[PDB]
RNA sequence: GUGGGAGAGGGUGGUGGAAUUCCCGGAGUAGCGGUGAAAUGCGCAGAUACCGGGAGGAACGCCGAUGGCGAAGGCAGCCACCUGGUCCACCCGUGACGCUGAGGCGCGAAAGCGUGGGGAGCAAACCGGAUUAGAUACCCGGGUAGUCCACGCCCUAAACGAUGCGCGCUAGGUCUCUGGGUCUCCUGGGGGCCGAAGCUAACGCGUUAAGCGCGCCGCCUGGGGAGUACGGCCGCAAGGC
């Protein structure tokens, strides 16, 4: 399994209205992924942060979910 | 005297002591147990064991009601919360799903001393 | 803040000869502006303790340039204070 | 006055007279703000992620405008007075970083 | 000066969700809680567990780092406004305008003080419970000041890198944050780890010196008596120098 980013094509990191790709850099929870799995950069995932933030304030993400199975 | 036959089944457990709760889809309860429910007092109220027969407990209870299938939503990290899902899987209820809710704080609340 | 209009307007008002940026006039002249901005930010804010170093900080830097402008052309000094309304 | 994009937040359950009632009043609330509108994105229904005002659902509209500073907080303090909208987030304006290119 | 940045740097206002407590309603019984084991405690005036609704205060999970910013104390949800510092590129302007700094003045964690507010959780003092030779103590149940806000005091600390500031000079290697570039890499500014020469009582330090040098400030001169006494200045007091 390797990194988010490496499978997308060229994305606004800063978009918050868009769920689509934001979606992505959260976990089955609503976590916001590790760099270890967003495979971004430093300031790449500084951005990351902020604007899904930003969405979830607006209700377009999810602050927090609730694991299946376990 | 109520015929559910499918609903909820939440199992709370902290290290101290475990209960379940069985209820209606909507969420209100039906039954519950625990493991004073059952014979423990003290500490072995916390043991996988007394979790068994609180899962078994409830399930019995439930069935007497009609309970068939139930969604499993479990609570808190404790001794056997697992040995309840391992009970209430054979108990005979068909299990639909499980899921792990245990509720966290986003740093809201300075907790006791003994949790710092 | 202080845009870009509001900042050129004041090194044409003070520049010696045109083109003239860094002269002494005109860093005393901008030091000013700002000192200005500043105290005003700090008249209410007063609890805002890190921005009033950086004033100390600007004020002096505007007397070190005084100061030495001062000491080589009296009558420049005279005519940047009576200008500018500092001392 | 500088670059600015206004996010509102209302109600789904909202008819013809409502909807277009409300946003009549957010034009006026621009217009009386001094906030020129360059942009306007109604995305409608979407289903939010977690429910806002016990319902599972809102209708949104983003603005693009160019307004004065100073008058922007007070701008969303009169937006946020409508009881029907449910939420606002005005947002200054970035230059779009891009990723993965 | 111009053009670019990165940032929990500061102040003000607004807003978001998780959680705890409490209140309301439903559904639901016999316990819950808590420990090494227990008891006090709360529960039949219906608790705990579960669902819906409301109120309030405080703090911001993931991101988060061995990361960033700040002169220091210190700074962490999101948004807007007000504002400080700083890095780089261009080589454009001024023309030694520099460094340091006794005194002064300002800032200064926590606790603490004064006058108002606020008070959910925590909790000095205190009131209880079991441990058990013994309880003023480690464990358990309560709980007040305080913790929070405004304004005004206090001025301490392992306020620590236990390392004053500034400049120049003296191998490299490696990880990293942040710029620029013709982006196998090089160049500038931060943060780390190993190490040349050198230094060091040793431990260690080593282009982020504890090396080689210059400038200026602070400070030291065996232990105990003692950061005590006397005096002075500051403070409402505690008490500080
Ligand atoms: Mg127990
Ligand atoms: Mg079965
Ligand atoms: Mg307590
Ligand atoms: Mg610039
Ligand atoms: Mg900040
Ligand atoms: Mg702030
Ligand atoms: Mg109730
Ligand atoms: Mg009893
Ligand atoms: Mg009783
Ligand atoms: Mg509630
Ligand atoms: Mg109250
Ligand atoms: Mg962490
Ligand atoms: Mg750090
Ligand atoms: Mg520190
Ligand atoms: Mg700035
Ligand atoms: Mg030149
Ligand atoms: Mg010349
Ligand atoms: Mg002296
Ligand atoms: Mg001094
Ligand atoms: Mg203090
Ligand atoms: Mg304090
Ligand atoms: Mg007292
Ligand atoms: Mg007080
Ligand atoms: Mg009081
Ligand atoms: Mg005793
Ligand atoms: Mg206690
Ligand atoms: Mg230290
Ligand atoms: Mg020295
Ligand atoms: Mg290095
Ligand atoms: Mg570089
Ligand atoms: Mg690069
Ligand atoms: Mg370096
Ligand atoms: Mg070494
Ligand atoms: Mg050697
Ligand atoms: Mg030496
Ligand atoms: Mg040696
Ligand atoms: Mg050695
Ligand atoms: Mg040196
Ligand atoms: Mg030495
Ligand atoms: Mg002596
Ligand atoms: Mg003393
Ligand atoms: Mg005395
Ligand atoms: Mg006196
Ligand atoms: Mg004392």
């Amino acid at each position: 399994k390797a990194k988010v980013k490496a499978t997308l094509g060229e994305f606004d990191l800063r978009d918050y209205r868009n769920v689509e790709v934001l979606k992505r850099f959260l976990s089955e929870t609503g976590k916001i992924l590790p760099r270890r799995r967003t495979g971004l950069s430093a300031k790449e995932q500084r951005i990351l942060a902020k604007t899904i933030k930003r969405a979830r304030i607006l209700g377009l993400l999810p602050f927090t979910e609730k694991l299946v199975r376990k | 005297k109520r015929q559910v036959a499918s609903g909820r089944a939440y199992i709370h457990a902290s290290y101290n002591n475990t209960i379940v709760t069985i209820t209606d889809p909507d969420g209100n309860p039906i039954t519950w147990s625990s493991g004073g429910v059952i014979g423990y007092k003290g500490s072995r109220k916390g043991t996988p064991y007394a979790a068994q027969l609180a899962a078994l407990d409830a399930a019995k209870k439930a069935m007497a009601y009609g309970m068939q299938s139930v969604d499993v939503i479990v609570r808190g990290t404790g001794a056997g919360r697992e040995q309840a899902i391992r009970a209430l899987q054979a108990s005979g209820l068909q299990v639909k799903s499980i899921v792990d809710d245990t509720p966290v704080p986003h740093n809201g609340c300075r907790p006791k001393k003994k949790f710092r | 803040p202080i845009t870009k209009e509001e900042k050129q307007k004041v090194i044409q008002e003070f520049a010696r000869f045109p083109g003239d940026t860094g002269s002494t006039e005109v860093q005393v002249a901008l030091l000013t502006l700002r000192i200005n901005r500043l105290s005003e930010h700090l008249k209410v804010h007063k609890k805002d303790h890190h921005s009033h170093r950086g004033l100390l900080m600007m004020v002096g830097q505007r007397r070190r340039l005084l100061r030495y402008l001062q000491r080589e052309d009296p009558e420049r000094y005279r005519a940047l204070i009576e200008k500018l309304g500092i001392r | 006055m500088r670059r600015y994009e206004v996010n509102i937040v209302l109600n789904p359950n909202l008819d013809q007279s409502q909807l277009a009632l409300e946003k009549e009043i957010i034009q006026r609330a621009l217009e009386n703000y001094g906030a020129r509108v360059e942009k306007v994105e109604e995305l409608g229904l979407r289903r939010l992620a977690y429910p806002i005002a016990k319902d599972p659902q809102g209708y949104f509209l983003w603005y693009q405008v160019e307004m004065p500073e100073d008058r922007v907080n007070d701008l969303a303090r009169e937006l946020r007075i409508r009881d029907n909208v449910r939420r606002v987030m005005v947002v200054k304006s970035q230059e779009p970083f891009l990723a993965n290119a």
